[PDB]
RNA sequence: UUAGCUAGUAGGUGGGGUAACGGCUCACCUAGGCGACGAUCCCUAGCUGGUCUGAGAGGAUGACCAGCCACACUGGAACU
RNA sequence: UACCCGCAGAAGAAGCACCGGCUAACUCCGUGCCAGCAGCCGCGGUAAUACGGAGGGUGCAAGCGUUAAUCGGAAUUACUGGGCGUAAAGCGCACGCAGGCGGUUUGUUAAGUCAGAUGUGAAAUCCCCGGGCUCAACCUGGGAACUGCAUCUGAUACUGG
């Protein structure tokens, strides 16, 4: 049912008496085509263990992005330690306009017409968690209605 | 960042320099080569690097790197230096195009013909 | 010394509001209480009131859903050392018109939504979403 | 003096004449006061070769404006076929 | 300005039938359709995304036989019209007029049509029509000529026509040997196997 | 009815002219903010009634001079 | 890493001159006028509608087409 | 002349760059930090998917690479749109003219600002809907745009007098 994306696999290292001990990281992102989503990093000392852990990971703390009909609701900008993310909602049939891990993510995320650009650092880590804390925080027509207690048709 | 600041003194850009100055925004320029010599590359790498100093159409006198395998080039010979440097040696900047008015292609080539200018081989 | 009050206005809803106070005080102004007036029929404060004669201060009653803050992002727009004027047939769509922005037209100051109904531009004040 | 002309402006082999009234002295293409209409002598048929601005061009001649060979052809064409 | 190296190697390299023959044969029996062309067909290379978008914007060109130039251009005629752009680039594809008297059935294969149209065979609202990339409009009749219309050929493709799913915007006529186009092909009516966003996003870097 | 400007008068040292700054207030090409920009105008004064720091009405006349093209209607705030 | 520039120079009266206003020119009088919102000096450059790029704001550019200016071996000068 | 009709015959018509990563496409043989490659990281020192040749493959196509030059990526002069404890960056501290900004109430003015109208912003070019060359490039009808400037009338909330 769930979609499951690998968006980069490297291997960090650290420095024991012995020697050097090399492990392999993994950054996944899983979701339903729809409102839910959600990124893994699993580390292990396998390629395959790091993808598995990284998997399970993500498919718990998952978060519900209020999505449009295929695209975002209005222009939102997100923030993470080194990646100035913004993005905004496309007519239909101009694609994922998006570099990187944003790509993977958006993809697997629902939406299908976006605007993206990353600013500052394009570190993947840092821009899909930026990129899914402006999604978190992206409010919808329903909910800022009632939230001024006001009617949608009032908002527009 | 003060706008009032920006305005009493404007963004100042950045105006790069040419890394081929002698060409003067021309593609290509004509030399007569005034020594052929070769020379040791930088700190990771060692050889011969094949090089010629010529002095430029325009006044300017460079050096510039004789590609492919062997040459026929020696003094007094008209080149055409074409521009790029190769990365790995201190002050050569321009390479010398194989094929333009005296230098001769290189031998038994068959991979990459047109960048060093041997005609096809007929079958 | 305090050389933009409009700002302060806004800078002291932003911060009871995620210092989780229920009510601000200020000292009042034709233009905050306009504001104030603004936003409390839009929906984005419980409702306002102003007191005192001599020294009037103005109290703002906030407004929170969920257990967290509705408004969420509040900027100045035209600052003292820097002033922005639009015509109205380029006034900004703040959050893809589900926020609003408070432009002063002739015709006293209202949102941008009821600007372009009336179809007058003017200075922008201040962005709230 | 003021003249009612064509301006060549097409394609090779395949003219486009504009009708426009230009001071004498200039080129062919060149600078003119006012453009009146235009002449494709080699339109098809159910579309309208040739269009002319008879207001203005009456008005440009009541003000002294002089009228080319072909201009006069082709105004007596518009006003024999109208 | 035409691919004239081996057909059956690109549907390979793209690992589906991109119709490139008649189809009156099996693919299977004429190829290694599950394997990519060359001496290290086995190996499956893990693709990257750029290889993927690059992959299926080859897969569709080799599919109508056009050229990067002019599919570049039939893209930038598409983002420039209104709408959803990848149905835009799929309708003005579909335009083609050779691309029509094979969906039409008059040729077996697009080459074996576009041959016929460049060959002085076809016309289009009686007048003839020999550009290959020629769009046709919604209501327009396409042809053949009257001294074309005996060749054993064209019947060949008709009856193998008929095998294939015969296309809801068109109305052929085999005895007249006749077609009306009479609406550009919605999406719907197109394989949905393209994914053409892949396209769309590849060339809007 | 008539195109007319306003400005202070910075001198009146020369007999029968004097200097005339028009201040305008326009926004700023690139960075959008508001500068008083002032611009010198050589005017006819006949008479010599106008002093340092008084603002004037002027408007655009004939050549007087090689740089007087401009000349005063009436003075308004003649005070020191 | 150009801070001062200017004596027909800024203005007035009057005469001359131009198709026409005007230090355009001359006699006399006044000591002014330009300049930190960059005068003067140095280097570079024909200007524009536009062209390329860019989501835009901008950056770069002025070949073909069209508008204006200036020049015709170099430096002046008038005649019709 | 475009264009159309007829004749013989698949004949008279495919090359260029690349394949270690960025970057789509991999193996074998000669050479051993030599010859050489390179836009960057970097290969080659007698088992090179990185040099040269072959086979295979990838991208383009009457073109294909390299060079020169501009913009983009470069949010890397940041107005939109960056920063200054330690990465480059707070003058050693203060007074202060010119300059920038200014609490709160009322009246007046309308300069900044906003609305409407008029004149203007040459034609072509860009954009939209069509038409003509078999299509396209190209040519062309009408509209939009030219975000600007000037004048007249009005609004007075904010800034300025």
């Amino acid at each position: 049912e769930l979609q499951e994306k690998l968006i980069a696999v490297n291997r960090v290292s650290k420095t024991v008496k012995g020697g050097r001990i090399f492990s392999f990281t993994a950054l996944t992102v899983v979701g339903d085509g729809n409102g839910r989503v959600g990124f893994g990093y699993g580390k292990a000392r396998e390629v395959p263990a790091a993808i598995q852990k990284a998997m399970e990971k993500a498919r718990r703390n998952m978060i519900n992005v209020a999505l449009n009909n295929g695209t975002l609701q209005h222009p939102v900008k997100g923030v993470h330690t080194g990646s100035r993310v913004f993005m905004q909602p496309a007519s239909e049939g101009t694609g994922i306009i998006a570099g990187g891990a944003m790509r993977a993510v958006l993809e697997v995320a629902g939406v299908h017409n976006v605007l993206a650009k990353a600013y500052g650092s394009t570190n993947p880590i840092n821009v899909v968690r930026a990129t899914i804390d402006g999604l978190e925080n992206m409010n919808s027509p329903e909910m800022v209605a009632a939230k001024r207690g006001k009617s949608v048709e009032e908002i527009l | 960042a003060t706008v009032n600041q920006l305005v009493r003194k404007p963004r100042a850009r950045k105006v790069a320099k040419s890394n081929v100055p002698a060409l003067e925004a021309c593609p290509q320029k004509r030399g007569v080569c005034t020594r052929v010599y070769t020379t040791t590359p930088k700190k990771p790498n060692s050889a011969l690097r094949k090089v010629c100093r010529v002095r430029l159409t325009n006044g300017f006198e460079v050096t510039s790197y004789i590609g492919g395998e062997g040459h026929n080039l020696q003094e007094h010979s008209v080149i055409l230096i074409r521009g790029g440097r190769v990365k790995d040696l201190p002050g050569v900047r321009y390479h010398t195009v194989r094929g333009a008015l005296d230098c001769s292609g290189v031998k038994d080539r068959k991979q990459a013909r047109s960048k060093y200018g041997v005609k096809r081989p007929k079958a | 010394s305090m050389q933009d009050p409009i700002a302060d206005m806004l800078t002291r809803i932003r911060n009871g509001q995620a210092a989780n106070k229920a009510a601000v005080t200020m000292p009042s102004s034709k233009l905050k209480v306009a504001i104030a007036n603004v936003l409390k029929e839009e929906g984005f404060i419980e409702d306002f009131k102003v007191e005192g004669d001599t020294k009037p201060e103005l109290e703002l009653t906030l407004k929170y859903f969920q257990g967290k803050a509705v408004v969420e992002s509040i900027q100045r727009v035209s600052r003292p050392g820097l002033r922005i004027y639009k015509r109205k047939d380029e006034l900004p769509k703040v959050m893809a018109g589900l926020g609003i922005a408070v432009v002063s037209t002739s015709k006293g100051v209202m949102t941008d939504r009821a600007a372009r109904q009336a179809g007058l531009g003017g200075e922008i004040i201040c962005y709230v979403a | 003096m003021v003249t009612i002309r064509l301006a060549r402006h097409g394609a090779k082999k395949r003219p486009f004449y504009q009708v426009v009234v230009a001071d004498s002295r200039n080129a062919r293409n060149g600078r003119f006061i006012e453009r009146v209409g235009f002449f494709n002598p080699i339109a098809s048929e159910k579309e309208e070769g040739t269009r002319l601005d008879l207001d203005r061009i009456a008005h440009w001649v009541g003000q002294g404006a002089t009228i080319s060979d072909r201009v006069a052809a082709l105004i007596k064409e518009v006003n024999k076929a109208a | 300005a035409r691919y004239l190296g081996p057909k059956l190697k690109l549907s390979r390299r793209e690992g589906t039938d991109l119709f490139l023959k008649s189809g009156v044969r099996a693919i299977d029996t004429k190829c290694k359709i599950e394997q990519a062309p060359g001496q290290h067909g086995a190996r499956k290379p893990r693709l990257s995304d750029y290889g993927v978008q690059l992959r299926e914007k080859q897969k569709v060109r080799r599919i109508y036989g056009v050229l990067e130039r002019q599919f570049r251009n039939y893209y930038k005629e598409a983002a420039r019209l209104k709408g959803n752009t990848g149905e835009n680039l799929l309708a003005l594809l579909e335009g083609r007029l050779d691309n029509v008297v094979y969906r039409m059935g008059f040729g077996a294969t697009r080459a074996e049509a576009r041959q016929l149209v460049s060959h002085k065979a076809i016309m289009v609202n009686g007048r003839v029509v020999n550009i290959a990339s020629y769009q046709v409009s919604p209501n327009d009749v396409v042809s053949i000529r009257e001294k074309a219309k005996k060749q054993s050929r064209v019947k060949a493709a008709l009856e193998l026509a008929e095998q294939r799913e015969k296309p809801t915007w068109l109305e052929v006529d085999a005895g007249k040997m006749e077609g009306t186009f009479k609406r550009k092909p919605e999406r719907s009516d197109l394989s949905a196997d393209i994914n053409e966003h892949l396209i769309v996003e590849l060339y809007s870097k | 009815k008539i195109r007319t400007l306003q400005g202070r008068v910075v001198s009146d040292k020369m007999e029968k002219s004097i200097v005339v700054a028009i201040e305008r207030f326009v926004k700023h090409p690139i960075y959008g903010k508001f500068i008083k920009r002032t611009t010198k105008l050589h005017v006819h004064d006949e008479n010599n009634e106008c002093g340092i720091g008084d603002v004037v009405e002027i408007r655009e006349c004939r050549p007087l001079s090689k740089t007087k093209s401009w000349t005063l209607v009436r003075v308004v705030e003649k005070a020191v």
